[PDB]
RNA sequence: GCCUGGCGGCCGUAGCGCGGUGGUCCCACCUGACCCCAUGCCGAACUCAGAAGUGAAACGCCGUAGCGCCGAUGGUAGUGUGGGGUCUCCCCAUGCGAGAGUAGGGAACUGCCAGGCA
RNA sequence: ACUUACCAACCCGAUGCAAACUGCGAAUACCGGAGAAUGUUAUCACGGGAGACACACGGCGGGUGCUAACGUCCGUCGUGAAGAGGGAAACAACCCAGACCGCCAGCUAAGGUCCCAAAGUCAUGGUUAAGUGGGAAACGAUGUGGGAAGGCCCAGAC
RNA sequence: UCCUCCUAAAGAGUAACGGAGGAGCACGAAGGUUGGCUAAUCCUGGUCGGACAUCAGGAGGUUAGUGCAAUGGCAUAAGCC
RNA sequence: GCUCAACGGAUAAAAGGUACUCCGGGGAUAACAGGCUGAUACCGCCCAAGAGUUCAUAUCGACGGCGGUGUUUGGCACCU
């Protein structure tokens, strides 16, 4: 199963991070959406949320789920966070190489000043 | 305040190292030492324990 | 003579025999040889009242063995001083405690498994008795 | 044939339930993972698990494995 | 067709219980149904001559308890080991 | 309110199996691959650019107890303390009291956020 | 390729066994925290002086032995050692009990009350006739007291 | 002398010329980290090819593996690349 | 830089005989005898397959079972 491989590979950076105490980034690739959402360190409740199904983010795309996308959520989360008085995040990539789109995702928060 | 009273009836001579604890928890030196103490779950406990060598009466 | 055939290892503690037993319904037959002393049975008692047993009923009637011997007895020979090791496996017994039906029988009428289980229960160490299949 | 045997080598828990500790106290000499580690404790090379904080012993079961973590309550 | 007369077991235990056999009785309990369990201790004699017949254990028994009927069913009965007689019997309401 | 996705609590009363249903959105399969990247061969996987087609598989949801799972009451085993016997084993008073089995329960419950529909 | 009273893997149903088996799991013990009463600090640390490092039996849990030994080796508790007194005839270690001294005073424990020998030849109801009591098993037997049933039976049973 | 299990009485420790086994090393990768992956065995189909060498599919679930004994661990793998 | 492996390692470096023997000790520890035990030994009994022309029990009694004795071979190491 394509979907319980990656959560296998997901968990131990996840059980690691709920060892550490840090606030998470949690991103989700589809083949046509990215899912980003900031997770407090108990890991119940959630605080800023982007994403490509939001159409506040869709609207000004060409199509959800590409590089572009990607980097549009990733300076939705990080300006959000930083609304929010959350500076300093721990980047979990969810069992995905951190080179396509979710790296796209993750630089375009790095660069709108989230601290990873 | 019940104050029941606790007495000695057999000797602690060749008893468990316990029960010879628990005769000087409740005060008891020789057979047939009237000693009256409070009416609590504790002393009751420690009655119990012993119970084969003391005559308690209330 | 029953031993298993094949143990894990050849020396066995003497352990107790405390308690009452496990197999105490007759299951597999209709009559059953069940015992009432504690003991132990080696597989020469056990060979011996089945011998009386399958004589006695002839080769009408179907018999179980029960119990099986599984535990090896070790004994040192003789002039031989105390330590200097555990002894050698000599027998095997069976461990029996009070309720073990040590046989079963059936296809005969009621009076021969009576017959056979007199003639095989005094080639036993321990008091015996007869039971039937109750149901429930 | 026989006659030999390691000398013990006194694992255990050394610190029980509710039994306050500083921080490096060794809680479990064990030999594998028998006890895992959770909040506050490390797990050193020998599995040996260590309290990493102040507090007290907490012996739970967690996960979907029924594993028995140990973790510390900051006291 | 049986009527087994019963009385409540005011204690339990395996003090109780051995003291309850000794006094050539033994002890039982009616569960089943939504009613609570009730623990009942029966004469032996009777119950052993009456459960020698198969009708025992497959027609619906009456058991008269305080004056009471309830008409059961022999669930599982725990008998002695090497003895022919009874430690306790479970009965399902019928 | 109903449905779907993410991250958790919980860790089989939660899992299996059999049967039915879902795709507007979501999800999955999918379409293509010269590029980012990849295969000790292969775009199967990983990755990228997409959205024609189908919910077949997958996944979710709804049923169904064939099984797994939970599980009393009572009794039994054991046992701490004191006493007793016919004493390699048991009994008595007393305190604790199972495992297995039975009646039965049972196809989960729930928090945060996000999107679709009414 | 054709037949077969023989054996039998795996799977399923039922039955047992295990110190070096465990999908279960006590009592107890141990560790930690709080609280009351009691205890001549009984606790810990440091310093002066040791002695001792041959243990024995008895209960409980075991290994070894033959579930042999007044055997041997452990764990734990008691006693002896180093503890007299009363009891078990006599009997370190078993039961009761711990002796500062005195008394021609009382009450008791284990154990006992016919005589040696202190105290019931006590009271009520049973049982055994074997001197059982006051050694010893498998097994044998119309010994004898009790209990629950059952077959036949004054259309006469044994 | 040292390691593992049992004895060992559910904390630790615990004896016997008690019951069973091992060590007196290996490794510059078999260590560190990052990224990934998941076994045994059996069935079916298939050139040489066979009871068993490779391929493909299914059942199965870690009965596998862990540099070397045994025990405890291990899927987040401590296993494999 | 040590199979100092007798692994808390006496030396850098070490085998035997003694019935020609000797001294200090020990019933802490053997040989005899006693004691405890009774595996073994001896004696007895229980079941009865069978042998005995038939017929288990005149006489024997397989496979097994339960005792007694303290007469063997032993075990222990309590007395010396």
């Amino acid at each position: 199963d394509k979907k319980s491989a990656r959560i296998r590979r997901a968990t131990r950076a996840r059980r690691k991070l709920q060892e550490l105490g840090a606030t998470r980034l949690v991103v989700h690739r589809t083949p046509r959406h990215i899912y980003a959402q900031v997770i407090a360190p108990n890991g119940s409740e959630v605080l800023v949320a982007a994403s490509t199904v939001e159409k506040a983010i869709a609207e000004q795309l060409k199509y959800t789920g590409n590089k572009d996308a990607a980097a549009a959520v990733g300076k939705a989360v990080a300006e959000r966070a930083l609304e929010k008085g959350i500076k300093d995040v721990s980047f979990d990539r969810s069992g995905f190489q951190y080179h396509g789109r979710v790296q796209a995702l993750a630089d375009a928060a790095r660069e709108a000043g989230l601290q990873f | 305040a019940k104050t029941i009273k606790i007495t000695q009836t057999r000797s602690a001579i060749g008893r468990l190292p316990k029960h010879k604890a628990t005769l000087l928890g409740l005060g008891l030196r020789r057979i047939g030492h009237t000693v009256e103490r409070e009416d609590t779950p504790a002393i009751r406990g420690m009655i119990n324990a012993v119970s084969f060598m003391v005559k308690v009466e209330e | 003579m029953l031993q298993p055939k094949r143990t894990k290892f050849r020396k066995m503690h003497k352990g107790r025999n405390r308690g009452l037993a496990q197999g105490t319904d007759v299951s597999f037959g209709s009559f059953g040889l069940k015992a009432v002393g504690r003991g132990r049975l080696t597989a020469r008692q056990i060979e011996a009242a089945r011998r009386a047993m399958t004589r006695a009923v002839k080769r009408q009637g179907k018999i179980w063995i029960r119990v099986f011997p599984d535990k090896p007895i070790t004994e040192k020979p003789l002039a031989v001083r105390m330590g200097k090791g555990k002894g050698n496996v000599e027998y095997w017994v069976a461990l029996i405690q009070p309720g073990k039906v040590l046989y079963e029988m059936d296809g005969v009428p009621e009076e021969l498994a009576r017959e056979a289980f007199k003639l095989a229960a005094a080639k036993l160490p321990i008091k015996t008795t007869f039971v039937t299949k109750t149901v429930m | 044939r026989n006659g030999r045997d390691s000398e013990a080598k006194r694992l255990g828990v050394k610190r029980f339930g509710g039994e306050s500790v500083l921080a490096g106290s060794i809680i479990v000499r064990q030999r594998g993972t028998k006890f895992h580690a959770g909040a506050n404790v490390g797990c050193g090379r020998d599995h040996t698990l260590f309290a990493k904080a102040d507090g007290k012993v907490k012996f739970e079961v967690k996960g979907p494995k029924n594993r028995k973590f140990i973790s510390i309550e900051a006291e | 067709m049986f009527t087994i007369n019963a009385e409540v077991r005011k204690e339990q235990g395996k003090g109780a219980s051995r003291r309850l056999r000794a006094a050539n009785k033994f002890p039982a309990i009616i569960y089943g149904g939504k009613e609570a369990p009730l623990a009942i201790e029966l004469d032996h004699d009777k119950v052993m001559n009456m459960q020698a017949k198969a009708e025992f254990y497959s027609e619906v028994l009456t058991i008269v308890v305080d004056g009471k009927e309830i008409k059961v069913k022999a669930q599982d009965v725990q008998r002695h080991p090497y003895k022919p007689k009874l430690q306790h019997i479970d009965f399902v309401r019928a």
